[PDB]
């Protein structure tokens, strides 16, 4: 099969992440 | 004209309700393990039975996001499996919830019984997983989620619907002979599908 594939987005935690960007 | 089977108003309508499910099911397991606090949810009722929905705006957009995308896969018959993998802190994973799935290479343009008896499918899943917490250990604190996709058989990044994804690694989705317990495997006319839990160990 393809993949796995996964969303370059990460799931959100509870109040918003840190910026990093890379 | 000359029809492919993502044309199939029936394989439009098995998308919508797959991917509704997903999403469901999706709530309900960040529910019962405890990856987002009991606070955020709320009872509500699918398919005549209660489930947990999350009320925290951010996190119910990343799911429909993620599984708007996997909707267009449905209708083509190319989804595999879809995985809820939930990691610990340390970004190991500590469980995954496989959910195997198969449908026709085709649907009935006789769109009459369609849903018949689907209901009644889903719902044994939901009630399942609600109760899943009595088979499994508790996961560590501080524990995240991430949804995989495996397609039917070239580039790292892919973009559906505005949203990236991209290939996932064994870092991430590598469990050293984990344990493995089913929780359900029905078949019907429109789909078969198979959920089960893979545990570290």
């Amino acid at each position: 099969s393809s993949g796995p594939w996964k969303p370059a987005k990460p799931a959100p935690s509870v109040s918003p992440g840190p910026w990093k960007p890379i | 004209t000359t029809l492919t089977r993502q044309d199939l108003n029936s394989a439009q309508v098995v998308a919508d309700v797959l991917s509704e499910f997903l999403e469901v099911a999706v709530h309900l397991i960040l529910y019962v393990r405890e990856v987002y606090p009991v606070g955020i949810f709320q009872k509500r009722k699918k398919y005549n039975v209660p489930v947990q929905m999350s009320c925290h705006p951010e996190l119910n957009q990343y799911i429909q996001d993620t599984l708007h995308c996997v909707k267009p896969l449905l209708e083509k018959n190319d989804v595999e499996k879809v995985v809820v993998v939930i990691l610990d802190k340390e970004h190991r994973p500590v469980e995954k919830f496989v959910f195997e799935i198969t449908q026709p290479p085709l649907l009935s343009i006789n769109s009459d019984s369609l849903l018949s008896h689907v209901e009644q499918l889903l719902r044994a899943f939901i009630l399942k997983i609600s109760k899943v917490d009595k088979v499994l250990d508790h996961n560590p604190p501080g524990c995240t989620f991430t949804v995989l996709v495996h397609t039917r058989e070239m580039e790292k990044i892919q973009v559906i619907k505005d949203f990236p994804w991209i290939l996932a690694d064994e870092q991430d989705v590598h469990m050293h002979d984990p344990r493995l317990i089913p929780l359900k495997t029905m078949t019907s006319d429109i789909l078969k599908m198979q959920l089960y839990v893979e545990e570290r160990a």
